């Protein structure tokens, strides 16, 4: 029913590295739902977790249970841009994609009668190979 | 005018007006002769500079006082010129450092006086100097210097300045005569004539705080170089257009046709040092004795969907008189009455009518309905229905009044919304502070919807004195409306911008966070103790109680907690505090026992005051419903929550369970589930946390955001150990 | 059709407070409330009644009689602005339709309009008068105690009183004597304070005539 | 109002057929909006879309 058990001398910089990493989760949260918003907190969280040993690796995973170490790391991923380049914006970026595939899919699966209307729209700026791909199949 | 002393010649000047406008403008001035030999300074002139000009100014007041007393005149603009003789070697800086300084210190009974404009005459080693100094608004002194210089081509003498800060005489004659007030004046003295400050010296007042802000928080953060007072703060005026759209205007002040003035906002912060933005709305008091208008409701509106539209906060400077009401005048010298009996007035009159040499001219206004009758042998238009040529009186101001309370119910919801009251608001007014939530009241100034006046007429009897007793800070501080209280408008504003620096610069921004001169990896000196202690102890800390210096820390950053709604409810502590630079909103819980004191309404006169004590670790009404208050301010603030929970439970007495203490336990738990910022519940050493009181902060409320953790010196369960022992 | 009932009492009613029995220092208590008046209770079970009848899904029918809040010292300390407030926000929130109707005999006062307007929720508000109703900012006596005071009731006397007429035409004519300028000043100082209550009676009516419907009606 | 709710398979309701026309159009508008703004998937749904389709329009799609 409690999360921890604290001293009190000590409750400070506890807090403050707490509330620190919270703050940079839900930055980084927030950045995931928006991608797809149609993911819970479990999954969103999930993925968080997943990304962070799969980047780092398997030994470095105790490495979560840590305010002060998480929290930095978050940070690097959070305020470094044209550089390490982040990652994980990668993969926010590659759950945004996904998800507005999966509308269009949805869109047209579930109203074949508009298929045709956006058809063109969609094969007119493209590369030259993409048209002849499209003309081909 | 003759006065003891007469080297303080004292004169009293009215203005030059023509046959037909009369006279308004009346002041006095203070000519003063000081005669002594010359200086040679070797550094021993400072002690005549500092002497003789603390004597004199006192001696001008004092001669001055006695004949503002005398006199029913209402001067407005006092004028004190010092010519001294001697030449004293003095560098022209120091001179101005001594008369700063010594202005300053009296400068409330210049104020007092309306002492609005000085001179002082002193030759250097010898070249003139002549120091002019305005001392408008009591919050800041303007000094300036000017030589006298011969170098024309005629026989005139000029100004000149030294370059910095040239000034408006720069290149003036010396003998340029007083002028008669001007634009600004004659409304800026109205306005202060009533106890409040004027519309158009709000900016200024801004850019002060501003400083004070950067020199107040530099001991609790390392903040880099504050910039320039000319690059701290830059405004621009939102007016109306012909359709009702906002245009961005700069002009001069003083140009509004309507009694509401805008502003957009933008200045560096110590947490924001590269701006942020805010609009600040505000009444004119001395425009059409305050009343918003439908022009007034209109700007209102536009400038919250701004706001809005940016997600920036929302300053409302609170000077009114409600909703603008009138009559149609153009009827009122016309009517007839038709009575029953024209000679015997005391039966009765049947209506009110127009003759067709009236209705004739008012016809084709849409100004009355009539209709026409026959009666007494005489052609008559009887009415029915009085409209009003005039726009802004009639009915269209309950629109127009309701359709703002709307959108201030809105901005709540999605902006931050401040509100600052200066002279007093009536009926829509209040509301409009009250739908903000965030108040912050002037001493002597009232929130009110029906005024004592109007009470006293209803009820037979002259029951109430003062509208202060109906809404002043002894009702609305310790009810829970007002959360801070402040001595006059100028500290006011230095508060909302205290408060904005623990926020966000926009809806869609961060909490700002600061580089603490607080260490974070410090320990707590103050350890929570058995017996009653004070919660603020272990929040900011204490005075060390064994020596003289020496503070005890607390648990957040030095000098960074803001109590707010501090003698409501007082068996719950809320407010703003830092951990390591972070912002977050506090709750706490106070432990000692504190005295509720109600008073008694002076309009029944069976009524008692009465003294209820009420213990520490328990939730009462109006502790819950303080601390709903907090979580949904705190929620919209944007800020997270570090709870401090100590509390055995709630009040099951007969008395709070007729005062609803069920209820506001149910809206703490429906605040704490629209959280969406870090909540974060502590259990001190030494507290406890039993039944009633857990099932209503538990994380399970909202799993996403909230936590809870425990001292090792902690406790919790359902019932207490005697509580358990009775039963089992 | 189901709906949701607003409605106001104009009876005075005595409210009935206990006495704790923890507290033998405390006394029960009658309090007399007026009708078409808001309190600090009546705000807030209107604010629930709203609440609680828009999740349910009924509109609203509203017979809108208040004369407008509390200003009392006691209701002000017992937070009746807070509540106020209340009943706004809840009728921001309406999804269904909330019809406002101002029955005979009925009006609506200052601060009573402004928080049911149809302003703050335009998509789903409507609001209907009666002919015997009326509806202002302030009631007429309100009124005539800023705009109609005792100077400009005498300035009205002037024009309308034959016998005040005849006495201060009179008294017009140059050097008619000292005796008989004195008197008929004292006549005229008689006659214009003796028809100030059917005069201030003529200037509420006045004032009333602002306050109707038609008013309403043409302003929109 | 409550003939154009309340039957159907009958008058068939013409107010039906407009709210029909709005939300296709609007479904449409969703479809365009996102592929414009982000025509990095633009591929990726140009099959699924030209699969459960007449011939004829499959003969549209490869003659354009
Ligand atoms: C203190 O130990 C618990 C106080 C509980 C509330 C008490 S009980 C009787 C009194 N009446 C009331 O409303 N509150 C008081
Ligand atoms: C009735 O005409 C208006 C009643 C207004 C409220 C009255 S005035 C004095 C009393 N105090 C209080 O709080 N309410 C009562």
């Amino acid at each position: 029913v409690i999360s921890d058990i604290l001293d009190w001398k000590t409750s400070r910089t506890f807090f403050y590295w707490r509330l620190r990493r919270l703050l940079l989760e839900d930055l980084v949260k927030k950045k995931i739902h928006n991608a797809n918003p149609e993911l819970t907190d479990g999954q969103i969280q999930a993925m968080l977790r997943r990304w962070f040993v799969e980047v780092e690796g398997t030994v470095k995973a105790y490495v979560w249970d840590n305010n002060k170490d998480l929290a930095e790391w978050l940070e690097k991923q959070l305020t470094e841009e044209d550089g390490v380049h982040s990652v994980i914006e990668e993969n926010i970026k590659c759950i945004s994609r996904d998800y507005v595939l999966k509308q269009i899919r949805s869109l047209v699966q579930a109203n074949p009668e508009v298929a045709m209307d956006s058809i063109i729209h969609m094969t007119q700026h493209i590369s030259p190979t993409q048209r002849a791909e499209v003309i081909r199949i | 005018i003759p006065c003891a002393n007469h080297k303080m010649h004292l004169y009293l000047g009215a203005a030059k007006v023509e046959v037909g406008t009369e006279v308004t403008d009346y002041r006095f001035f203070v000519r003063a002769i000081i005669r002594h030999s010359d200086l040679v300074t070797k550094e021993a002139s400072f002690e005549y500079l500092q002497n003789e000009g603390e004597r004199l100014l006192l001696e001008a007041m004092d001669e001055l006082e006695v004949a503002f007393n005398n006199t029913n005149v209402r001067t407005d603009c006092n004028h004190i010129f010092l010519n001294f003789v001697p030449t004293v070697i003095m560098d022209p800086s120091k001179i101005e450092e001594s008369v700063r300084s010594m202005v300053m210190r009296y400068g409330s009974r210049l104020w007092k006086l309306r002492v609005l404009q000085a001179e002082l005459k002193i030759n250097i080693r010898a070249i003139p100097i002549r120091l002019f100094l305005t001392n408008e608004s009591g919050y800041y002194l303007d000094i300036s210097l000017y030589k006298e210089v011969t170098d024309s081509r005629t026989a005139q003498i000029m100004f000149q300045a030294y370059g910095d800060k040239q000034g408006p005489l720069h290149g003036m004659l010396i003998n340029t005569p007083y002028v008669t007030k001007d634009l600004l004046q004659s409304k800026r003295f109205q306005a202060q004539s009533l106890g409040t400050t004027y519309i158009y010296d709000i900016p200024e007042m801004f850019r002060q705080s501003l400083i004070k802000l950067w020199e107040s928080m530099s001991t609790q953060a390392f903040l880099p170089s504050p910039p320039l007072p000319s690059d701290m703060l830059t405004y621009t005026e939102l007016v109306l257009d012909d359709q009702g759209q906002l245009v961005h205007m700069n002009r001069l002040p003083g140009g509004n046709e309507i009694g509401m003035v805008a502003w957009k906002m933008t200045f560096k912060s110590p947490e924001y040092p590269e701006g942020r933005d805010i609009i600040v709305i505000g009444n004119d008091i001395t425009y059409r004795i305050g009343s918003f208008g439908p022009q007034e409701d209109l700007l209102f509106l536009r400038a919250s969907e701004l706001a809005r539209a940016e997600g920036i906060p929302r300053i409302y400077v609170s000077a009114n008189s409600g909703a603008r009401i009138g009559l149609a005048e153009e009827i009122r010298h016309m009517f007839h009455v038709a009575w029953v009996d024209p000679e015997d007035p005391y039966k009765g009159y049947r209506y009110l009518y127009l003759t067709p040499q009236d209705y004739k001219r008012v016809s084709a206004l849409n100004s009355v309905h009539c209709e026409h009758v026959e009666d007494e042998g005489e052609s008559r238009y009887k009415i029915t229905d009085i409209i009003g040529k005039e726009e802004g009186i009639g009915p269209e101001n309950l629109r127009g009044s309701g359709m703002i309370a709307g959108e201030s119910s809105l901005a709540y919801n999605e902006i931050i919304t401040i509100s600052l009251v200066t002279c007093r608001a009536i009926g829509i007014g209040a509301y409009l502070v009250r739908l903000g939530q965030r108040t912050i009241q002037v001493e002597n100034s009232h929130l009110i919807l029906t005024g004592a006046g109007a009470l006293n007429k209803v009820l037979g009897r002259e029951v109430y004195t003062s509208n202060n007793q109906l809404g002043g800070i002894q009702i609305m501080h310790n009810n829970g409306v007002t959360h801070c209280t402040v001595c006059d408008d100028f500290e006011g504003v230095f508060t909302v911008l205290h408060w904005l620096s623990y926020m966000p610069k926009s809806v869609h921004s961060s909490v700002p966070l600061l580089n603490s001169k607080d260490p974070i990896d410090r320990i707590i000196e103050f350890v929570p103790t058995k017996t009653p202690y004070d919660p603020r102890w272990m929040l900011a800390g204490r005075p060390h109680p064994t020596q003289k210096g020496q503070w005890l820390s607390g648990f957040f950053d030095y000098g960074s907690f803001s109590e707010i709604m501090q003698p409501w409810a007082q068996t719950v502590v809320v407010g703003r505090a830092r951990l390591g630079g972070i912002p977050v909103g506090v709750v706490a819980v106070e432990t000692r026992t504190v005295e509720l004191s109600i008073p008694a309404d002076p309009a029944n006169l069976d009524s008692e005051a009465k003294i209820i004590q009420q213990a520490g670790q328990v939730w009462f009404p109006d502790s819950a419903f303080k601390t709903y208050q907090a979580i949904k301010d705190f929620n919209r603030e944007g800020l997270p929550l570090m709870v401090f929970a100590n509390w055995r439970g709630f009040s099951g007495g007969m008395k709070d369970m007729y005062d609803q203490v069920l209820k506001f336990g149910a809206y703490i738990v429906d605040g704490l589930r629209e959280c969406c910022q870090p909540v974060l519940v502590y259990i001190p050493p030494q507290a406890e946390l039993r039944g009633g009181s857990w099932v209503v902060i538990d994380s399970s409320i909202n799993p996403r955001h909230m936590e809870m953790y425990a001292d090792r010196e902690s406790r919790g369960s359902v019932l207490e150990p005697e509580g358990t022992v009775e039963i089992k | 059709i189901p709906v949701g009932v607003v409605a106001v009492e104009t009876r005075t009613v005595e409210l009935s407070i206990p006495a704790d029995p923890a507290n033998l220092d405390s006394e029960a208590k009658i309090i007399q409330q007026a009708g078409q008046v808001w309190f600090p209770d009546s705000a807030f079970k209107t604010y629930q009644a709203i609440k609680d009848f828009n999740r349910e899904g009924l509109p609203l029918m509203v017979f809108a009689n208040w004369r407008g809040f509390s200003g009392g010292m006691k209701d002000m300390y017992d937070q009746v602005l807070k509540f106020g407030a209340y009943i706004v926000d809840g009728l921001r929130e309406c999804c269904q339709p909330v019809l406002v109707y101002i029955p005979p005999q009925a009006e609506l006062r200052g601060g009573s309009w402004v928080v049911i307007d149809s302003s703050i929720n335009p998509r789903h508000m409507e609001m209907y008068a009666d002919r015997e109703s009326r509806g202002s900012v302030l009631e007429p006596e309100g009124t005539v105690e800023i705009k109609f005071r005792r100077k400009d009731l005498v300035k009205t006397m002037r024009r309308v009183d034959p016998v005040y007429i005849h006495l201060a035409e009179r008294l017009g004519t140059p050097e008619l004597s000292t005796a008989e300028r004195k008197e008929l000043e004292n006549k005229l100082k008689e006659r214009e304070e003796f028809l100030i209550p059917i005069y201030h009676q003529v200037a509420v009516q006045f004032a009333d005539l602002h306050d109707t419907p038609g008013r309403m009606q043409e302003k929109g």
